């Protein structure tokens, strides 16, 4: 059950914004232009490592 | 072909960028109207007094 | 002596600092120019459409 909770943790942690404009990564590349879409990418990539 | 029938300079695009504008579906868009002076121009903006 | 030819009010660097311009050595520099409009002087820059 913990590895199975952690594994599920794991997961749901990408569903989390990490202070960006969005948690998904293609609505940031659509809705922004490269170089401010890499702050952005770069927020999410931070919390998910 | 906004820049057709308004000389402004540029946009001031919040949550979105404007060269993506064209690549993006809304379910409504509101265009809201009016004339202010040069000092408030800065209070049409997300957060100001 | 740059602002002594055109009347330009600031530079818009990208990657440098202008304040910074003199103490840098380059193997070579471009100098591109040509003539827009006002709408169009925010597409020169990286990442426009
Ligand atoms: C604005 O509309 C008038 C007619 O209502 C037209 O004559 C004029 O060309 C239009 N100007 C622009 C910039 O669309
Ligand atoms: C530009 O060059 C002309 C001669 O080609 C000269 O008379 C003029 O003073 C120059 N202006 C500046 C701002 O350097």
């Amino acid at each position: 059950n913990h590895n199975a909770q952690a594994l599920n943790t794991l997961v749901k942690q990408l569903s989390s914004k990490f202070g960006a404009i969005s948690s998904v990564l293609n609505d940031i590349l659509s809705r922004l232009d490269p170089p401010e879409a890499e702050v952005q990418i770069d927020r999410l990539i931070t919390g998910r490592l | 072909v906004l820049y057709n029938f308004a000389p402004f300079f540029a946009f001031k695009c919040y949550g979105v960028s404007p060269t993506k504008l064209n690549d993006l579906c809304f379910t409504n868009v509101y265009a809201d109207s009016f004339v202010i002076r040069g000092n408030e121009v800065s209070q049409i903006a997300p957060g100001q007094t």
